[PDB]
């Protein structure tokens, strides 16, 4: 057809624009924020992929949960996740954010940030190396590339 | 009972409830509440979806690890329906549109799809089927929505004789098109009401009550081939209801009467939207139609649900429609509306 | 005996024993016992009523001068009538020495606040109250410090379970985080590791 | 000296196989360096070397355009490197698998696989133990 | 004399007056809590919840335990007033997400093994 | 032995006062900072071209777990459960029984990689070099359930990464 | 030695396969079931039995310090071979 | 001064334990029996307190 070709091209353009410009929230909790900083360091240079930290949640595309989520912090994490304008994505970093990790049986730790917010990518490690988080970010970019919003809208 | 399905635990997130449910239309207003209630108990929920997987993210925190499974299906393909209902012992049908899209008309989403779902569930060994129809569904109504609802209800009953049929009435909640719909027309200066809303009676029902009733019908042995009417505790005139809606939102209420032909015309004009229409002619017909009273049918009180009145839950929906001046106003400040109770 | 065994220091042992006797002689009203460990650590056990006098003497006396409070914490021993044991670790910069002061309490008897003597104690006592439930009298601001708001019970106590009593999740029906009774997908596995053969004969207890 | 760096740039353009190859590598790898080919892979990857670069840039891989079943012209990832070249490329050794091949075992995968997350080949966990308690089976014959 | 020292109160009467003083503060605070946190409950509902929380500990006869309970109630009041708590913490008092556990013998027998 | 960091006072010479005045009025120190940053502008950046270039690693590197085999193809693991007893995070679950030939082999071997802290105590404890931490670190998934490994996944990881795990062990087992 | 269940599901080395009526097979719908294709029991069964000229033999699994702890096997029974308790290799004295 | 409380000690309201896990629980106060597999007796010296065993079930995922 002709309309489906147009919506496919528009999907390609929108997904390309969205994945090339991924702005994570300046958000970090524990040990894994250090490796995220090292990803921002000159050796890996997360800026060169179009990925720059921005403090305000209203100006953020991705949330990287890097560290332990505690019961005291869970409302704050949910609050800053809800204030992100959509489309928004969540990357889980390290054992503590993935499933509770080394404090899984604690009384004050949330066993996985996916009990609080929906997670798109699970990066494993304690902590994941800077290339591990870079691999996760590029995997999220490929996942964004694979989405088809206007093709599904056109077929409704 | 197939040992792998014997209930275990305290009915929490990590428990086993023995329920394996395929929830059709789980990405809608009612579907999220139904999936939340099922995953609270520790049930295996199968979530069939046709939309973008991004639009299913909100359903993932609703179950434990492995308890919510997302599969792609096509409404017009029966192999997909077999794939998603093959291993389930309960099937819930919440599929439905409020407008007719170019690819699916009313009898495609209310007649063909429910019938195919029911037949494949019956021939796949599914034990329980829950079908959601409308309270005002009859074959002689001016609304194509309700005519298709009645035809599909009878055809589903034909294809699955022991199916439970539930007929709610004007579900109101946070992501609803009822309370929200009325609040949304404040911008158009006035509120157009056919005959000023003095000849229409509504009995809206809370969303949580409908979800609880569906869950109770799932686990009620006596509700196999029955039909339920899910209605609220109070009946309101449409004028009084909209007046209360605007009073809770703290907006100025300026209603005016509009003839049926002109307001149908503006509905038809709005229908041309390639996206979700603001209103349609069928929406007009349903809005200005009185609610049927079916006292012979079982209701929420027969499933143990005490219907929640609108006055205790309208603020949680209509506070979003307030301005900064009235944002902190409390619940018991807005003088509950006049009720047409018998 | 040289390569793998930690060497001894008898000079420090004698000095600490002499100073322990000194502190015991000066404060007979409160001091109940003085010990010196086999690795040269001086411990002084006192009656709970003497926290302020003993700490003030140890901070201000010219001979002692223990100006810095290194750490203040509690130890829980449920088999004792006075359940909780309050431990003060002080450091002397003038004489390059460290002392430890220990007292006791239970769930209902308050311990006098040590904030006037040491400014650093204000957070430490808040944490002791938060983790063990020991109330400190005359504290300028006593409240929870480490636990979540509205947290019920004290985590550090032995009776409290490792995983607690409630857990958190987000509920889309109420659109907020909620607390529910803890349910575990995999229960923590308890290990019985103690050997039934005695390891250290020097610590054998009388068999009653 | 400026003319010489211009010569070096022109030689980089020429040594990639003309302008088409130059543009291809520039738009795929975002780098136009030329190094000695250490070896080629079983799947189409090529591994180059340049000892005059600083530690970290002296080794690199140009990924294949066609892995097991997908087109990796644009979509490449680090999980596409087989374990022997994985050891060489991460500088855990100075010996390429061409000079020092790994030991051959019958159970070693003869076909490497990338990260298959998000595809139908993804790993789905399950319990690997058998049923613990057996239930009594009632007789098939009537009793009265 | 049982060799026990008080915290604040020496008999049940001072404990009761402190309880009453604390109760008034909580009762007074309830409407401000409902407005500030933007709760979807009525002031009557919150005051009934405060009453229930006070009556959960009506069986205590030890003045020391009553003093400690009043101290904890003061800390709770302080958190609410200063907005340290979040709608989450305030609404944890109502248990909206919890299915009511049955109390009769037959339901417990049908569901499982717990008494 | 100590030194002072900030107890120097400046000379009151007329030319020294004039130099300080010139620094205040003409911003010489700020120009020095600009010069430092300009000198960095003309240096070669430290960025590597990921994913086409990788950061350096070591044979000791702890990566994705794997279950190994003997050269004959028999599994090395004998279900001693020393790895399970030493795991600081309790991430390992093991069940065993006699095999059909009477061999002592596991029937369940799971590692929860969202509990694992990647400390490597399990492979130090193992007496037969059965469980190891391989060199793989690029194994991010899209769901939580994919990080709950069982015996099939771990054996497949071993079969996939043996050619590199064996070489890494060969280069380091003399330090162990 | 992967054999196929009557339902069509692969059977693991442990032997666990879901029964036709098990709802838990739905997790493999639109996805796959992970089964290792090399069975250790069959792979160790292929090894030849080593004949040695001594009553007692020693086994460390090969590789020296890269194998298992060294154990000594008695080979006095003439009706059965001696098997390593770690490696599974079989030894016997020359009979017949 | 001392206030002479002559009541039974009861700290139930201060521990924050849910009232389910105080009234329906039954603890066992005992000296553990010697592991019959060994002759060591060092594990039979102290008194132990443990609670009544409750239900354990199999996880639908991973078992
Ligand atoms: C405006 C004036 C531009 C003058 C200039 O580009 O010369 C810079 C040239 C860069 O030298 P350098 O970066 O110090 O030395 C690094 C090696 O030459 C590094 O050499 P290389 O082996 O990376 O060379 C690769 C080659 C090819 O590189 C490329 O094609 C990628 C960059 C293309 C950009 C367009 O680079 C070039 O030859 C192009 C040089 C700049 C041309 C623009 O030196 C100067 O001429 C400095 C002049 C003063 C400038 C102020
Ligand atoms: C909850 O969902 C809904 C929506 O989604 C958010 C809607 O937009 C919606 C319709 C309301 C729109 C957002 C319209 C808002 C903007 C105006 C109403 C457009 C009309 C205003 C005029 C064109 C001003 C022009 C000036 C005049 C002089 C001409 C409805 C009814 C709804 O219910
Ligand atoms: C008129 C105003 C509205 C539109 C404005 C548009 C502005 C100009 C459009 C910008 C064009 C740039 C898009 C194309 C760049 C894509 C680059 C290329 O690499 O894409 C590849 C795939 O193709 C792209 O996805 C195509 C996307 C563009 C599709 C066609 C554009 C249609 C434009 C239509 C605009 C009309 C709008 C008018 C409405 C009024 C995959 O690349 P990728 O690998 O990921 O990136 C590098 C990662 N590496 C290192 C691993 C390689
Ligand atoms: N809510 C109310 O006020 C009342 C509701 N009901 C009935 O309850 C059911 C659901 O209510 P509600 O959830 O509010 O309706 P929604 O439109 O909010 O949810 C619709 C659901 O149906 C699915 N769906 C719609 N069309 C198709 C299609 N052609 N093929 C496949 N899936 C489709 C949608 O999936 P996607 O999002 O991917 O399209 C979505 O999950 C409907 O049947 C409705 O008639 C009955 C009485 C009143
Ligand atoms: S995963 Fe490990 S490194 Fe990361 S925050 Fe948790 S403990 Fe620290
Ligand atoms: S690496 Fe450490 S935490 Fe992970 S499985 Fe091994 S012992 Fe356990
Ligand atoms: S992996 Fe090693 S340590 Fe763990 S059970 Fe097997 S043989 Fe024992
Ligand atoms: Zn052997």
């Amino acid at each position: 057809s002709r309309g489906e070709y147009v919506v496919a091209k528009l999907d390609d353009l929108v997904n390309w624009a969205r994945r090339s410009s991924l702005w994570p929230m300046t958000f970090g909790l524990a040990c894994c924020a250090v490796e995220m900083m090292h990803m921002a360091a000159p050796r890996y240079d997360m800026d060169r992929f179009g990925v720059v930290f921005r403090a305000s949640p209203r100006q953020s595309d991705v949330m990287i949960v890097a560290g332990t989520l505690t019961n005291k912090m869970a409302p704050a994490l949910r609050k800053v996740y809800d204030q992100m304008p959509e489309p928004r994505y969540v990357v889980s970093m390290g054992s503590c954010a993935n499933g509770g990790g080394y404090y899984h049986y604690s009384y004050s730790v949330v066993r996985g940030c996916d009990r609080i917010v929906p997670v798109d990518i699970y990066v494993p490690g304690c902590p994941p190396t800077a290339e591990a988080l870079l691999y996760g970010i590029l995997q999220l970019q490929r996942k964004i590339k694979r989405e088809k919003r206007l093709r599904i809208w056109y077929r409704r | 009972l197939h040992h792998a399905l014997i209930p275990h635990g305290k009915g929490g997130r990590s428990s086993v409830s023995g329920i394996v449910a395929t929830v059709f239309g789980a990405t809608g207003f009612l579907g999220r509440y139904v999936v939340n209630h099922l995953g609270r108990m520790g049930s295996q929920v199968i979530v069939p979806y046709r939309c973008e997987p991004y639009d299913t993210m909100h359903l993932r925190p609703m179950g434990d690890l492995g308890q919510i499974i997302f599969m792609e299906w096509n409404g017009k393909d029966k192999d997909s329906i077999r794939k998603v209902v093959e291993h389930s012992n309960v099937v819930i049908n919440l599929v439905g549109r409020e407008w007719e899209t170019k690819n699916f008309d009313f009898e495609d989403v209310f007649v063909k799809i429910p019938h195919a779902i029911a037949q494949v569930s019956k021939e796949a060994g599914v034990e329980k089927l829950i079908h959601i129809s409308h309270l005002n569904a009859d074959i002689k109504s001016p609304s194509r929505y309700l005519r298709s609802k009645a035809v599909g209800e009878k055809e589903v009953r034909a294809a699955f004789p022991e199916a439970t049929i539930i007929k709610p009435s004007d579900i109101f909640g946070r992501e609803d098109r009822f309370l929200n719909y009325f609040a949304s027309m404040r911008w158009f200066g006035g509120v157009p009401l056919i005959s000023l809303g003095k000849e229409t009676v509504k009995q809206p029902v809370y969303i949580v009550d409908v979800s609880k009733g569906i869950i109770n019908a799932i686990k009620d042995p006596d509700a196999k081939g029955k039909t339920f009417a899910f209605v609220g505790p109070n009946r309101y005139l449409l004028f009084d209801l909209v007046q209360y809606i605007f009073a809770v939102a703290y907006r100025p209420f300026l209603p005016y009467p509009l003839p049926h032909f002109a307001y149908r015309w503006v509905g038809r004009l709005f229908e041309v939207s390639p996206f979700e229409p603001w209103t349609t002619r069928d929406k007009v017909e349903r809005v200005h139609m009185s609610d049927m009273t079916l006292p012979h049918l079982p209701g929420l009180e027969d499933l143990g649900i005490q219907a929640t009145p609108l006055e205790l839950k309208a603020i949680e929906v209509l506070r979003r429609h307030r301005t900064y001046r009235w944002l902190t106003s409390e619940m018991e400040d807005v003088k509950p509306a006049k009720t047409v109770n018998i | 005996t040289r390569p793998t065994i930690r060497p001894r220091n008898d000079v420090v042992h004698k000095q600490l024993s002499a100073f322990g006797q000194y502190v015991a002689e000066i404060l007979p009203k409160y001091v109940q016992q003085v010990q010196v460990s086999c690795f040269n650590e001086l411990e002084i056990f006192i009656h709970p009523d003497g926290v302020i006098p003993v700490l003030t003497f140890l901070r201000d006396h010219t001979n002692a001068q223990f100006k810095s409070l290194a750490d203040l914490t509690a130890v829980d021993v449920p088999t004792r009538q006075n359940r909780f044991e309050i431990v003060y670790n002080l450091l002397s910069l003038r004489f390059n020495s460290r002392i430890r002061v220990k007292t006791y309490t239970d769930e209902l008897t308050p311990i006098e606040s040590s904030v006037t003597v040491y400014k650093a104690a204000n957070w430490y006592e808040r944490e002791i109250w938060d983790m063990f439930g020991v109330f400190f009298a005359n504290h300028p601001d006593l409240r929870r410090i480490l636990t979540d708001y509205g947290f019920e019970g004290h985590p550090f106590r032995k009776d409290f379970p490792l995983s607690g009593y409630v857990e958190l999740r987000y509920d889309d029906e109420v659109k907020r985080v909620v607390a529910e009774p803890v349910e575990l997908a995999q229960e923590f596995r308890k290990f019985d590791l103690n050997s039934p053969w005695e390891a250290f004969p020097a610590y054998r207890q009388p068999p009653e | 000296e400026l003319v010489q760096v211009l010569r070096r740039g022109l030689q980089q353009v020429s040594g990639h196989g003309g302008l088409r190859g130059y543009l291809r590598v520039l738009f795929r790898a975002n780098d136009v360096r030329v190094g000695t080919l250490v070896g080629e892979d079983k799947y189409g990857n090529k591994y180059y070397e340049d000892n005059k670069q600083f530690f970290g840039r002296h080794r690199w891989v140009i990924y294949t355009t066609e892995m097991n079943g997908r087109d990796t012209f644009w979509d490449v990832d680090g999980s596409m490197v087989p374990p022997e070249w994985h050891r060489w490329l991460h500088c855990m050794t100075d010996d390429p698998p061409t000079t020092k091949p790994p030991t051959a075992r019958k159970y070693i995968w003869t076909n490497h696989k990338f990260n298959v997350s998000g595809t139908p080949q993804q790993y789905v966990p399950y319990s690997t133990t058998r049923k613990k308690i057996q239930e009594w089976v009632p007789p098939s014959t009537p009793y009265k | 004399g049982t060799s026990v020292k008080p915290i604040f109160s020496r008999d049940m009467n001072e404990a009761k007056r402190r309880v009453r003083e604390l109760y008034r503060a909580w009762y007074r605070e309830v409407p401000n809590t409902v407005h500030l946190f933007q709760l979807d409950i009525s002031v009557k509902q919150g005051r009934d919840k405060v009453r229930e929380m006070f009556m959960k500990n009506a069986h205590v006869t030890d003045p020391r335990v009553v003093d400690l309970l009043v101290i904890k109630g003061k800390m709770e009041l302080e958190e609410t007033i200063n907005v340290w708590k979040q709608r989450t913490h305030i609404m944890r008092f109502f248990h909206e997400t919890e299915a009511p556990r049955p109390t009769d013998f037959l339901s417990k027998f049908y569901v499982g093994h717990d008494p | 032995t100590y030194k002072f960091v900030n107890m120097r006072e400046p000379s009151m010479d007329m030319k020294s006062v004039t130099d300080r005045a010139a620094q205040t009025l003409l911003w010489t120190e700020l120009v020095r900072g600009l010069g430092m940053t300009l000198s960095y502008l003309f240096r070669e950046p430290a960025t590597i071209n990921y994913p086409f270039e990788k950061g350096p690693l070591s044979p000791r590197f702890r990566g994705e777990h794997a279950l190994r085999r003997y050269p004959s193809g028999e599994e090395r693991c004998i279900a001693c459960k020393l790895c399970e007893a030493v795991c600081p995070a309790q991430a390992i679950t093991i069940e065993a029984e006699p095999r059909a030939d009477g061999s002592r082999r596991t029937t369940r071997y799971d590692i929860d990689m969202t509990k694992c802290i990647y400390c490597g105590f399990c492979q130090e404890a193992c007496p037969v070099d059965a469980i190891v931490e391989g060199p793989n670190f690029e194994f991010s998934t899209e769901t939580h359930e994919e990080l709950l490994y069982n015996k099939e996944k771990l054996l497949n990881n071993g079969d996939k990464w043996e050619a590199e795990i064996a070489a890494n062990i060969q280069a380091d087992y003399l330090y162990r | 030695g992967v054999r196929t269940s009557p339902t069509g599901e692969k059977v693991t080395h442990t032997g666990q396969a879901y029964d036709d009526g098990d709802y838990r097979r739905v997790r493999f719908s639109d996805r796959q079931k992970e089964v290792n294709e090399n069975f250790a029991i069959d792979l160790i069964a292929e090894q030849p039995v080593s004949e040695v000229g001594s009553r007692v033999i020693s086994c460390d699994g090969g590789g020296g310090a890269l194998g298992h702890p060294r154990v000594y096997i008695n080979l006095d029974k003439e009706t059965k071979t001696g098997t390593c308790g770690y490696c599974g290799l079989q030894f016997r004295q020359p009979h017949h | 001064q001392l206030i002479a409380v002559d009541e039974k000690l009861d700290i139930t309201t201060l521990t924050g334990v849910p009232e389910e896990h105080i009234k329906t629980r039954k603890v066992r106060i005992f000296v553990p029996a010697r592991n019959n597999m060994q002759s060591g007796v060092n594990n039979t010296k102290k008194w132990k307190m443990e609670f009544d065993t409750r239900e354990r079930w199999e996880n639908p995922l991973m078992g």
